Formats: C-alpha cells, structure tokens, sequence
C-alpha cells in the first residue's frame, strides 16, 4: 500500500506491547517475589537507496546515503532481579530471600522449577509445599507433634516437640543460584524454569558462594515502582496518540490520492 | 535511454547491444550492486563485504552532441551526420562536463499539442487536395467532348 | 505529459518525507535511536535557447539524503545494574555473528550463560567482558571500567574495560537494524578510545539513552507533508483535465 | 479486545479479593478465637513470543 | 478486455480481505476464537515471445488460504466452576450428534439434567464426565482430573479425567462454526493425551480463554482494504473510459 | 522450493505452514528445500537470523536444532521467470542459483514472525493510469484522423 | 496438499446465557420472617 | 560588503507561496481551455471550407 | 562549491556534512570552497555569524 | 442454524464489471453494423450501367 502505513502499524504494535508490559507489572503489585519487566525495542530494516559510500564523482564521496527504514520490533523484555522490599507476615512458615537465589520446587511432571516466594504451607504429611502444593526440594517433612518451625539464616530448619527440649534439626533449605537470572523462562505460578540461556543451576547452602540469606516470617514483595509505571502510562498513551495520528495522515493522503 | 541492466555475467546492457564506456563494453563483478555517480563513475559493492569496499569498477562514457550534428540510424540509436565527421572525429571524446542524474529516467519528448495540430492540419490539407483532384478530373472529362464529332 | 511527471516527482518526495516522519514517530521510546531528516533536491534543469541568453524549465524534486542527527538524547533511569548510557559522543562496539564489528549507541546490556556481556539479542560486546559466576553487584564507572563484588572479599575485583569507539563522520555509518551501525567508506575508520578521552563520551550506569525525536516537530512536519501532498495532487488533477480537454479537439 | 484490558481486569479483581479478605479480617475484631487470613497471589500465563 | 478482468480479481480479493477482517472483528468476545489472516497469491503470467527471452503480463490476485493464528489467548475470570481454559496447545474432544467428533478450544462447559459435561449447546464432551447429584463443589486440576466434594464426607472423590487432543497441524482443521473444529486429511490424526504431558498444555479452572484478536491490526487493515478497493475501482473506471474512446470510432 | 513436477522454484514469500507430516510447506503445499521436518509435539518453533530452525520439547531445557533453512541468491535477480503463485523459476537470463546459509555470501538474514509486503507505490500507478488513459485517447485520435482521410480519398 | 483450506466465515451468534449460581453475601435484615440459604437449594 | 550574516542550526526554506501557485493553476487551465476553443473553432471553419 | 569538473557553483543551502577527511560538503559531497577541515575528535562545532 | 436467515449471493462487483463489459460490447457491435451498412450502400452503386 504505502510505505508509511506499515511503519505506523509497527509503531502501534510496539506501543501496545509497551502497554501490555506496563499493565502486567502494574497488576502484580502485592504479588510476592514478582520481578518487574521492561520491554527493549529495536528498529527494523533500512532499505538502502544510495549507498553511504559509493562516491558521487571520481574524488567525491557522497556522505550519508539515502536509506529509509521501517518498524519498531520489540526485541526483548528484561526482568529486573533486584531485591524487593520485605513485609512482616507474622507467619512462621514464610521466608524471604536476602540477596540472590531461588527456591527449587518439584513440578508435578517431575521437572524442577524455581520460585522467589515464601508462602509455604504444610500438606497432609508435613511436607513443605508452596501455595498450590508444589513440593519444595529437598524434602522437608515436619513431624506430627511439632509446635515451632524455625528456619535459621543458614537455612537449617528445626522444630520443637512437646516436652522434648531439643530442637531436632529436621531438614535443610538450600538455594539455587543462576549465572544469568534474567534468562529464566517464566511459566506462571510465580515459577521460572531452566533454559539454556540461564545456564546450569548452582545449588548451595544459603549465605555461601553468593547465595542470599533467609529471613523467617517475612515475604519479599514485588519490586514494582508504581510511580514509574504511572508516568510510563502517560508516555505510552501519548505515543499511541502520535502513531494513530500518523495513521490518520497517511489515510487522508491516500484518500485524496483516490479522489484523483 | 538510461535504463541500464546487468546480465548474469556482468554486462552493462542498455537494452541489449551493450553500453560502451572507457574501453570496450563495461563489465562489473557478478554480484554487482551497482551505483552510478554524477560524472559517470560506476562503483560496485559485493553484497556480503564491508561497505568500505566500494572501489570504483568503471566509468560510463558520455558525449555532447545535439541536433544539427546527430542523425538517427534506422535503429533507436543516433550517430554523427558525416558532416560532423570532418570535425570532432569518428569517435568522440568523453567530454568530462556532462553530468548524470542517478535514480531518474527520461521519457519521450513527444509534444501532444503540436502533434494534435499536426494531425488537424494534415487532414484539412488532404481533403483540400481531394477537392483539387475532383475539379481537375471533372474538367478533363467535360473537356473530352472537343475532339469527337 | 510534462507537468504530470513533475507533479509525480513531487508526490514521491512528499511520500518519502512522510515515510521518514513515520519511522521517526514509531521509533520513539527506542533507546539511543537518532532521528532522521530527509534533505531533498531539484532535478536537472533544461535550458531553452533565446535566439540572459536562455531560460530554464526544470523538473523534479529528487531526494538526496537522510541525515541522522547525532546529538545527545535524554537519560531515562532503568534501575538496572547492567545498563549504561553515554555522555557525549561514542559508540559501543559489538561482534556480529559473521565476524565483523557493528556499533551501537545503546546500553540495554545483559549477561548470557557464559557470563559474556552481550546486547539484547546476544551479540557479544567488544572487548569481551566476563562477569564472574556469583557477583553480588556489577558496577561500571564513568571511565568504563567494570568490576564486580564477591562474598568474603572486601574489595571489588576489576573485571573489564568498556572502551568506546569514535568516528570522524558520525553520520556516515549505515543503519542495519537492531540499533546497530556498521563502518562505511564515508564514516572513516573507527578509533578505539577509552571513555572521557580523545573526545569520547563518559559512561552513566543504571541509565539508558533515549530517542532524540522532537514529536512536536514531527507533528507539524506531518501537517506540512499532508498539505503538500494534497497540493501536488491538485496539480496532477489539473494536468489530467488539461490533457483530456486537449484530446477532444 | 485488548491484551491490556484483560490483564487490567485481572488486576482489579485481585485487588477486590484482597480488599474482601481485609474487610473480613477487620470486621472480625472482637470475635473470640478468630484467625487472620491473608491472600497469596500468583501470576497467570506468559505468552511466549520469542523463546528465551 | 483483460484489464477489466484483472481489476475485478483485485476487487474480489480486497472484498474477501474485508470479509475476513469483519469476521475477526465480530468474533471479539468469543471464547477461544482464533483470528484469521487471508494469504493471497498471484495468478499465472502470460508470456509473449520476443522474435530476456520474453515479457510477462500476468493477471489476478486470487486468495490461496485463510490461516488461523493458533496462538495463546488471554484469560478472563468468570468465577464459574465449570468454565475451564487451556495453557498452550490442545483441544477438547466433543461428540457431535452424527457420531463423529469435533474439537473445541473453548471452556464454556455446563452440566445437563443427567450429570454429563456438555458445552453450551449440549454437545457432550469426551470422555464422558458425570457430576453426581449433590456435588457441593466441582474441582478441575491442572492435569485435568475432575473431582467433587460431597456432603459430610471429608475427602473429594475422583469422578473424571479430562483429556485433551493435539494435532500435528493445528491450522489444517476446518471450522464448522459453533466454536467447533473437525479433523481433516491435513491436520493429521488426533492425539488423545493427558494435559501437561506430550506437548499438551494445562487447565485453569474459573477462567475462560479470550479471543486473540488484535483490534489495532484490524483497524489499520480496514483502512488499507478500503484504500486498495478504491484504487482498483479507479483501475476499472480507467479501462471503462478507454473503451469509451475506442468504440467512438 | 520443490515443485510437484520435480523442478525447483524460488519464492520471496514467508507464509509457511506445516503439512500433516511436519514438513515445511508454502501455502500451497510446496515443500521447502532442504526438507525441514518438525516433531509432533513441539511447544514452540524458532527460526533464527540465519535460518537455524529449532523446536522446544516438554522437559528439555535446550532447543534441539531440528533443521537449517538456507537461502539462494542469483546473479541477476530481475531475470527470473515468474510462473505465478509467488514463485519464480531460474532461466538463462538469471544464471545458475547459488545456495548458501543466510547472512553469508551475500544472502540476507531471516526475520521470524514478520512477512514482507508488496513494494507497489500506488502514487506511481495512479499517475501512470492517467498517462495511459490520455496516451490512449491521443492514439485513438490518430486512428480517427487517418480513417477520415481514407474516407475522403475513397469518395473520389 | 493444501496445508489449510480457505474459509470466509460469517459473524457471530449469542448461543446462551448462563447464570452463575454461586453463594451471595448475606445482609442483616433484622427481620424474623426473612431467611437465607447457605449453599445449594431453593424454596418451592 | 553586503553579504548576509549566518545563522547556525537553521535551514532556509523555499519561498514558494502555494496560494499563488493554485491561483495561477486555475488561470492556466482556463487559458488552456480558451486556446483549445480557438483551435477547435478554426478547425471547424476549415472542415466547412474543405467540404466545398 | 567546487564542482567535480573544476568550476565553481554556488548554493543557498546549508545541509552540510563532513566527509571522512573532515572537509565540509554539501549533501552529495561537493566541497565548500575554501576548504574547512574539522579536526578528528571535536567535542562541538560552532559557526559564528560571520562564518568564523 | 436457527434464528438466522440467508441473503442472496449476488456479488455486486462481478455484476458491475459485467454490465460495463456488456455496454462496451454493445457499442462495438453497433459500430460494426454501421460500417457494414455503409459498405452495402456504397457498393449498391456498382450495378448502375
């Protein structure tokens, strides 16, 4: 049709992607361990017409050749893994992460996922499960007659029985650090899965070799700065305005071309 | 006609019977990506090489001649009039002052206005001739009665 | 016949202008994108001889160039440790998969599985920088030296140097997409120079440079483009009517 | 309609549930033996466009 | 005359394009609907031998296919136990009256007077799932197992399994309306598989999958279609007027 | 592309699909060469910037490289014999086809999820339509003038 | 052959209205006559 | 010596008055039609002359 | 402006650039006489009201 | 499908182009008829003696 209409259409799609990312980030306030997303954009082909070299005479050089260009294809959405703020949930079975690291979880199909959450429970059999029953790794089974669940900063989980004044060490909760946090592929459920962009996981005890510590009774909130999202909403709506205005201009140009 | 074309083997051929410049027919590397400059130099960039390799591959020879010193030669091609040959010789020089406009073609200079009255005057003149012919033959036929009897 | 082609050239110039305006307007909110302006140019003039020793009619308005404006864009805070932006002039060098080098005025970086410093599309950033496996935090100073912090060591181990590249003619590099430019015969040779030196620009961590598109100028220019298109179309229609009236007689 | 709008609807409904939980907690002050509830949320699909 | 034929083909193609656009636009707010794009194709080219080795005229712009985009649609909360949406690929098998099966990427389920699970119009899903008379609540899990809670009993008794079906070529299915597709010779054999396994997605209860129709796409396409239709209209008129002038002598 | 009659044609068209067997085809069932066969249960397909086409399986954290989608460049692109259906066949005026991986030896790159548009400049076509109409009228006038002159000749 | 046939398709039809028979919130009418239902059931 | 100053960062635009061009276009079209009428009138005079 | 063939043309147009050698050009590479050779690594270019 | 009627499948574009073609064809035939009649009228003079 017109070279302009396709370009404007790609601009509309790019702005809609921007608004999609903003809406997803903005709705996931009050979701624990959720990580902010930001869309990185990328311009499309540039149709060369006069080569930037290609001398215009024997001695001349013809600087800055003529090329037009199209498109604003979105290239990525980088997910910001910065520490979120804590919140005091008062719940003995909730733990937040002090620095880098991921809790490993066993998916029902047998594969391993990773979550930055603390909303843990206990199922029928005492196994530590995460708000949906996906049993954490390695297995931690709380005894039936326990009273207290304490998860030290090193991850050593121990409980206290009735009368027995010895906090028997019942398990260890170790973290999983990735050499590239941003490469994880998210499957919903507040769960990310390994991909060959993230790299092989390093399981280790908390505190050591770069893993973060464990704060019992606190949950890590989403790191979504709502002010930045609001101003981005203004900017995105205005950019949409402008691109639709460009579509209107090309349409009216075409219309008087038609009336010709 | 500046509608230059390249063959598979790199022959610059304004509609075939190729173009002549600074030597024989101009030849370029097969992956041409030709660019033509203002004074006629032709530069070629192979598609998969860094763009700072657009070294010129030829020059397009241009010639100044017009009207009285040029005639058509039973093809779309013009030549010198053989009156402009005991002059600027059989093969003209390159005249390094004729410029090239790249990316732009030239159409025919067929003036519709003067052609339309060319045709109007032609038709009128034709039927005036027919009137003269009619009167002449009628004269002769009516005259032929002199000799009889 | 004649005015028909002249007005068609005018239409083509207006359409190229609108295409460039559209690419500028779409690419707003693209990091480090340098807006583009098309400079046009009238075609060859024909001299009609007077038996001033002649007049000219001329034709056409052929476009000659699209020059990029290589000025400084604003900085937007991304709160990302990896991302960087540039004060002043300079380009980040990148190793294309084929083997050659491209140059980007963009800093939305990130680390691949090998720890290499790549650019949002996986093309390694030259010279190579390898962030260690368990870095607590990555900092990229104002002279481009990048360092990380490990547990236990109360000192940031210096990891790499993020050199810049300066060109004699910034406008000459030809755009190949993905905010990448490549060296041309008009842009001269690249100079590997450390940030802040030899006229190269400084580095700002945690910020990314934005597009220098003045949308107000875009909208007013686009009004210009539409109205000029309509005027040239009026010229085309008038010539069409003149030819139609001519062929009747 | 728009990918933005359904996401925003989900956000509104999640906040509405959260206010429901808060209002039930807060109305049941001075109720003997009552136990505070707290809602835990969970993000939905991620439509992959380019595989990581 | 051949120009009129060519332009009629162009007008037909633009009007088919507009029909596809309008069908996409209407079916917004239809659960599980997959938008359609018309892909076109030129016709054969007439070769005229020259005493290259020939010129080519060509004709026509016939539409070759209307391909559905079987991507993932957004989710809509309905807070209905019966409604269920699909993560990723898969279809629900449904028994048509005539005896063969249709396949629906939809979730507006119900129960009839017998307990069977049907789809908003009574088409019994397969395999048969019967909800007992006094199910206090009905739960469908992420791998499709559907269980109910009875009064007094302190456990949910498993009552059915809700298998999905996957096809080699999703696009090849031909739609029969009613939010229903049927197997062809182009979509391959239907693979009955448990959700979450063997390429099949998962199940979300209380949610229904929306239509993946992007209305900005369709608005810009409506502009394009109207303009192209009017241009080909101009071509028809031009040929008509040349025939005017031809027959006037 | 492999035509049913066995010859190889070439297309600048990307609206691919997969047949019931998994092979890449072009909106018309023409196999793309060399044949690329997709496994039955691929979660997603990715065609990189040099045609390396791969699929993701349920469970593997690695996109098994399933095929290569290589390009073909011609010495004289304009000389191709367009046989319709968005396919060209190579002829003596275009030279033999040179096959290579995308991005190498002068071939372009690949953009997944995007399709190329027709490069038709409708302003050019509208102005050409006006030109054609008026030139037709002029030549019609020429025919009429000659015919009237011939009539006047044949009256006497 | 023909990896997908072409089908134009027409419009859309409202096929049903389903009533969500869930449990509603209670209101304290402080009226002896009035009565509310916990869970499934109807008054005939 | 009468040369004008220089203003950096600015480009001089064309001094084309489009309203003038439109009015001139109307005038040119009308004059063209009138001259065509002159040609046509002379031509039909000639037709009648050559009839007899 | 110095034409390719040697003579001098004159332009009322400021769409200037710099070629690979620092010389001012005019949107097509024609050198602006007298030559003005910008240094390699300038921070900024200023053209005063009298051309300095 | 109940509750839905079906309209006529009279494509307007093909009818419109067909009507244009019909008109131009008619004009061509009328030209041929006029030429033949003029030929016959001119040629009937041959039998004169």
């Amino acid at each position: 049709m017109i070279s302009s209409l396709w370009i404007a259409k790609t601009g509309l799609d790019a702005q809609q992607t921007n608004m999609d990312v903003i809406a997803n980030n903005l709705a996931n306030v009050s979701t624990n361990g959720f990580k902010r997303q930001r869309a990185v954009f990328e311009d499309l082909l540039y149709q060369t017409i006069r080569q930037p070299g290609a001398q215009s005479s024997e001695q001349t050089t013809l600087p800055s050749g003529l090329q037009i260009g199209t498109g604003v294809r979105p290239v990525a959405t980088e997910r910001l893994h910065s520490q979120g703020n804590l919140s005091q949930t008062n719940n003995s079975k909730d733990v937040a992460i002090k620095g880098q690291g991921f809790f490993q979880v066993m998916l029902p199909d047998g594969t391993s996922a990773y979550t930055r959450d603390g909303s843990f429970q206990v199922d029928q059999n005492g196994q530590l499960v995460t708000a949906g029953g996906f049993q954490v790794q390695p297995a931690i089974t709380i005894p039936a007659n326990a009273l207290s669940i304490t998860i030290g900063r090193d991850g050593v989980v121990s409980v206290t029985q009735q009368g027995q004044a010895a906090p028997v060490q019942v398990g260890q909760l170790n973290l999983t650090t990735f050499m590239n946090d941003t490469g994880l592929e998210s499957i919903g459920e507040n769960l990310y899965i390994e991909t060959q962009s993230s790299g092989a996981p390093n399981e280790s005890t908390p505190g050591l070799n770069g893993a973060g510590l464990l704060y019992q009774g606190y949950v890590e909130t989403s790191n979504v700065n709502v002010a930045e999202e609001l101003v981005n909403m203004i900017q995105v709506q205005r950019a949409y305005e402008i691109n639709s205005k460009a579509v209107s201009t090309t349409d009216q140009m075409l219309q008087k071309l038609t009336q010709l | 006609n500046g509608n230059i074309q390249v063959g598979p083997t790199g022959q610059l051929t304004i509609q075939g019977h190729p173009v002549i410049g600074e030597g024989g027919p101009i030849t370029v590397p097969e992956g041409s990506e030709i660019t033509i400059a203002a004074d006629g130099t032709i530069s070629a960039l192979n598609p998969g090489d860094p763009p700072n390799t657009v070294a010129p591959v030829g020059r397009l020879k241009l010639v100044k001649a017009e009207g009285n010193e040029v005639q058509r030669s039973d093809d779309g091609l013009f030549r010198l009039t053989a009156e402009a040959q005991a002059e600027r010789g059989a093969v003209l020089a390159a005249d390094p002052s004729i410029r090239i406009m790249s990316g732009v073609l030239e159409g025919s200079n067929v003036k519709p206005v003067e052609a339309m009255t060319d045709m109007i005057a032609n038709a009128r003149r034709f039927e005036m001739q027919m009137k003269v012919i009619t009167s002449v033959d009628e004269n002769e036929g009516r005259a032929n009665q002199l000799l009889s009897m």
